[PDB]
């Protein structure tokens, strides 16, 4: 009787979420029209008849990407009071995400969310899926993160936010929308998981043998992380894990809430043979730096606390043997004050494959969550992008001219300089 | 992978490719339109080396054709397999060479080369991994002499690691195509040793007698003489393009064949050669192929290997043949011809075995020779050079196009410094 | 539970190995698709289903000879993460084998090898199959021999390296690639077995009655040595032998690790009748100088230590009678300080024949290993080839111009002059 609702903000909210909700339909026997010709009380409420609905709140400031759900295959699944759209988009502008357009319908989305909580009692937490590059995924999220701490507060919020790639840039204003949303969400959020685009193109060429993927093909692997963190809620496992536990097991200091995600194995269907995928083979592939979904090499940093999620055929003696070999290595080095840095979860059911997909039906799979310290090197280079673009006063008139005090950049940058050297404080060891 | 960009230059350098690309496309079953008609799947295993795969399942030759006049480029497209080339690669000047090395290297060559070096660069990124460039030209004319070498010096600045080989046409000893061919030779031979890793010298005068004394052709035209040029070039890269028991490429045939970086003038040979009225009486065995190569009348250059010693010998074989039938024959020709080889290089025979014979035969071979018999080939050029230059004969045309005597004097002695190396290694111990 | 992985370097690595792995498929009931419609834990790991894979690491710098495995009969047997290729070949150049091209993928092959050791516990040793004439079999091997002593070290490495023939030469640069790889592998290797081409053409004409063989036909006899040294691991025998024992039974001095191999009987199928192949008839054929696979007459030298491997119907009283008659002869003369120069191994199972092969199914066979001293006469003539080609400074610019100090030839040649006269020290007897 434990429920968890999800919020999808911006275009990155929609196109991730459709591939995510496609996977939830294929697990609990859900057709594309809701019927099932239990256990899914978590993510699917029931009507008076035998039809179920998803607990989704899709929101965007532009109407194109929403209407593909309104006319697509999942037409008659979603309640049309939940596809909240608008007239004009923010269009890569934090002022039009947080100060001009986002001021209007921030009091419209909060009506539908509270009506979802009225038919639930085990409301554990939220799921906020957005991006950092775009304005709507940054601006409209940052105003939304205030009102959720006002109304609910105790419910453990999460973020599968798209981290901006260090060498693959789509929008020019990524060093402004990344920094300005960081000053806001640091006051409200609980645990922000990072998934980057550039490392997925590294994996899907090398480990799926596909040199030409699409965003629909990239969203198939992102749904593996979503189903494997929420695996202990829907299915029952031998050793479960709660959404309240993630902000305790992985957040040492309240000003640092940036872990990252890693999924394994990722092999193609014609390569799905020729190996057994033993539990130690699929766990050393996790801590390998070449298989992460964020292009940040962790061997130049340390791990404060790690998390291991297992689903499939999992023997707990085998997991115990798998962890102890890793801690006897040297390429992985933890922080000196945390010897007990693992939260191990085990679920029975294997991850299923989408028909017409790209990965293969395997017996077991791992989704690793780790809270590194080497990600701060990417934060310096992100700030190195911010130093040149702001000292030249580039692109400022698009922000100040739309309801934003220019001194607010002085507030966000100095807080960024604090968190830049907060990893210097934690990353060093103690004295003797 | 390991793609080769083909570059042509000169009136001789163009019509060879019209014969050359007819042979290569028929080794893979390609119509003159550009589609595919082969039966075996082995023919598309290394098809990308001479072909960029275009849309519509078509194939284009990775080839760039260069002249200084339009008198040849329109003649290629109006023949067989002239439709296969892309119309953008025909880069050519409008006036003409005039059969002059000075105009072929300084007057018109400064203009047309920028319209080529981007097209080579356009084929540079088209290659997934570049192997090397091959060039087909002559040494007596104007376009094939200068404009060929003007490309070579710019390519070697762009690609020092990439190999380079020129199937040039050395002029005949006695009969003369070009009146000023000693000036066009020495001023181009000075440029070949600077920026080319190897060179395969082909004489016209030997190829007349090969078609007459051996093939017994009553009317040997250039549709048959240039066919033997294509049988050489296809016989070199035939291990790079097909699976074989012992592979070979343009790098194995460059390292094992060049002992010293300026001694890289070669001589090719081909075997077997059957006449249309003399083919049904020959035993087609591998030792018949060996004794046919090592004589005077099968060399493709006016050279006398009896008056000279070989340094390095490469033989590239095609067809399903055994090894003891090859390797024992390669040893025996060293033992009986022991004076015919050099002493300070032990067992100088290079073996290359492929598994795809030429279409129309069952077994074949391709001979690569390197001997000190070419010192007569250059001194006879240098003897004609010093006779004409001391009279200042034909010198004002070159001098009128910005050229000094010190260009000649350095190029004269550098050939004499080349031949004095060969005579030094000829009879040492 | 004792495993042993193999490495195949260069073209000579591939075309030997395919005929070798063909023989291992035909013994343990392995189809060309891995199924078997135990004992093979040594060379064949098992997947989660009933499919097995070979423990092969095939590597070459040229893609032609690899792709014939990728499209051939053994297509669906080998894991495609093990067919490591490259763009450009070394092409008879030790600089392009050890200094230019081999620097790239030396850190790529070592990833797959350690993953094979992660699923093994009885990792005894290695098998490195290459040649001395070619650049890739010399250069890429010599850099690989450093990293194996760095990482593993204790695991007994071996070499079935192709010795260059004294009178049959394929490449011109054989007196450079043979000498320069000898200075490197002397520091790292443990036991290098020599098999030469010229003596096999002597045997296969005289003893198989085939005057026209191919490399595929020569690799059938080389696989007899491979299966008969690794015979005590796969099958069980009455008196077994270990791969750690070969570097103790046959290496007296650490600077001399060159034995050679001899196989007997080698008779055709129509000649397989008319004789019984008694154990003394098939053992005097071993020590006969006309039946060795390296063209070096041992009667001009001595044997430091010999080894005898037996498979088939073998009675230990018969082997004892077979050895004592040999030591009472004069054409074989041992070194004065080693009376006990035999390591005798017995396995029960006879060698099987490949269908469409050349030899015949016999009851018993012998693979003799001996560590002669007459091989140094071939080393002098190899150095006699090196003296003329280097004093004339022939072919030097192809090496110095590709990242090689010219003074390195002064280091390899003086070490060669040491090992040339190290056989003079051992080959003479003591004083009184
Ligand atoms: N992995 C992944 N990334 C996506 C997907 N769709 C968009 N992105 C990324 O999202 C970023 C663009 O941000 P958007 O979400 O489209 O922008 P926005 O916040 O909606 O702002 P507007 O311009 O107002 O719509 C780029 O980095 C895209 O690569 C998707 O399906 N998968
Ligand atoms: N017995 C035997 N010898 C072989 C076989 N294949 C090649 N060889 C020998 O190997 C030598 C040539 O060396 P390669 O291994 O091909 O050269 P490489 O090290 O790969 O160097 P590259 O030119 O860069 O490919 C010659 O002595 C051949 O006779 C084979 O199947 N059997
Ligand atoms: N093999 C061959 N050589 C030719 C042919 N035509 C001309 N040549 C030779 O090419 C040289 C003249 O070069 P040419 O192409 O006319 O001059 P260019 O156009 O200025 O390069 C002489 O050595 C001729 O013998 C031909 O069809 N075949």
């Amino acid at each position: 009787m434990r429920e968890c609702i999800s919020i999808h903000v911006g275009q990155a909210g929609v196109q991730i979420g459709n591939a995510c909700w496609e996977l939830y339909c294929l697990e609990h026997g859900i057709q594309p029209d809701g019927q099932m010709p239990d256990s899914f009380n978590t993510f699917f409420s029931e009507t008076g008849a035998g039809k179920h609905v998803p607990r989704a709140v899709f929101v965007d400031l532009e109407p194109t990407v929403i209407d593909e759900v309104r006319t697509g295959t999942y037409r008659q699944l979603f309640h049309p009071e939940q596809l909240i759209t608008g007239k004009e988009d923010a269009a890569n502008n934090y002022a039009r995400g947080h100060y001009t357009i986002g001021k209007e319908i921030i009091d419209l989305v909060l009506d539908r969310i509270r009506k979802l909580a009225d038919q639930c009692t085990g409301l554990q937490g939220f799921l906020v899926f957005h991006s950092f590059g775009g304005g709507t995924g940054s601006g409209f999220t940052s105003l939304l993160m205030e009102r959720l701490s006002v109304d609910y507060g105790k419910k453990s919020k999460l973020e599968f936010s798209i981290y901006p790639a260090p060498q693959v840039s789509t929008a020019v204003v990524e060093p402004y929308n990344s920094i300005l949303t960081t000053h806001t969400t640091l006051e409200h959020s609980d645990c922000a998981f990072m998934v980057d685009n550039e490392a997925i193109y590294d994996i899907c060429r090398r480990n799926l043998d596909i040199e030409r993927p699409t965003y629909t093909n990239l969203n198939r692997l992102i749904s593996q992380i979503v189903s494997s963190i929420t695996a202990s809620l829907r299915f029952d496992g031998a050793l479960n894990v709660d959404l309240t536990e993630f902000q305790t097991n992985l957040v040492p200091y309240p000003r640092i809430h940036f872990p990252l995600a890693t999924y394994a194995p990722v092999i193609s269907a014609e390569k799905a043979y020729h190996e057994q995928l033993s539990v130690a083979e699929i766990t050393n592939a996790c801590f390998e730096p070449a298989n992460q979904m964020v292009k940040c090499d962790p061997r130049h940093g340390k791990y404060m606390a790690c998390c291991l999620l297992y689903r499939g055929d999992v023997v707990p003696k085998d997991v115990n043997a798998a962890i102890a070999t890793i801690k006897t290595k040297r390429s992985i080095q933890f922080v000196d004050w945390c010897p007990t840095g693992f939260k191990v979860g085990i679920n029975y059911q294997p991850p299923t494959v989408v028909p017409g997909g790209d990965l293969a039906k395997v017996q077991r799979a791992v989704c690793m969550l780790s809270n590194t310290t080497a990600i701060a090197e990417a934060w310096a280079r992100l700030d190195h992008k911010f130093d040149l673009m702001y000292a030249k006063r580039a692109f400022v008139h698009w922000y100040v001219g739309e309801g934003m005090e220019e001194g607010e950049f002085s507030e966000a940058r100095e807080d960024m300089a604090a968190l830049e050297k907060d990893y210097e404080e934690v990353g060093v060891d103690s004295v003797e | 992978m390991r793609e080769i960009v083909h570059i042509q230059a000169g009136q001789c350098g163009n019509q060879i490719g019209a014969k050359f690309w007819e042979v290569i496309s028929d080794e893979h079953g390609i119509d003159p339109t550009g589609s595919y008609h082969g039966d075996s799947d082995l023919q598309l295993e290394r098809i990308n080396v001479y072909y960029n795969e275009a849309a519509g399942n078509k194939y284009v030759p990775r080839a760039i054709l260069v002249d200084l006049e339009p008198g040849t480029m329109d003649s290629v497209r109006s023949g067989p397999f002239g439709q296969i080339f892309r119309p953008d690669n025909f880069v050519f000047g409008q006036s003409g060479a005039g059969n002059n090395w000075a105009k072929g290297h300084y007057t018109e060559g400064a203009e047309l080369v920028d319209s080529v070096l981007d097209v080579v660069r356009k084929e540079s990124e088209s290659c997934d991994c570049l192997q090397g460039f091959q060039l087909t030209h002559s040494l007596g004319g104007g376009t094939g002499s200068g404009m060929g070498t003007l490309l070579i010096s710019k390519i070697r600045e762009e690609y020092p690691d990439r190999i380079m080989n020129t199937f040039s046409v050395v002029p005949s000893p006695k009969v003369s195509d070009t009146v000023v061919e000693p000036y066009n030779a020495t001023l181009s031979v000075h440029q070949l040793v600077e920026n080319t890793d190897e060179t395969y010298c082909i004489d016209n005068e030997a190829l007349y007698d090969i078609c007459f004394r051996t093939l017994k052709l009553t009317t040997p035209t250039y549709g048959d003489l240039n066919h033997l040029v294509s049988a050489t070039m296809s016989g070199v890269t035939t291990c790079l393009r097909f699976p074989g028991q012992l592979n070979a490429d343009l790098r194995k045939l460059a390292v094992n064949m060049v002992p010293f970086p300026r001694l890289h003038f070669f001589m090719p040979g081909f075997a077997p050669l059957t006449s249309r009225g003399s083919q049904q009486y020959r035993a087609l065995t591998v030792p018949e192929l060996t004794q046919q190569m090592f004589d005077a009348k099968n060399m493709m250059a006016a050279c006398d290997p009896r008056h000279g010693r070989y340094l390095t010998v490469a033989a590239v074989f095609r067809g399903r043949m055994s090894m003891k039938e090859v390797d024992e024959q390669m040893l025996n020709v060293q033992n009986k011809n022991s004076s015919y080889f050099v002493e300070w290089i032990p067992n100088n025979v290079k073996t290359a075995v492929c598994d795809i014979p030429p279409r129309g035969l069952k077994m074949s071979a391709t001979f690569i020779g390197n001997s000190t018999a070419i010192q007569e080939l250059f001194k006879r050029i240098s003897e004609q050079f010093t006779a004409m230059f001391r009279r200042k004969a034909f010198l004002h045309w070159y001098t009128g196009e910005g050229m000094d005597e010190m260009e000649f004097t350095e190029a004269e002695s550098n050939m004499n410094d080349l031949v004095s190396e060969y005579q030094q290694y000829q009879d040492a111990t």
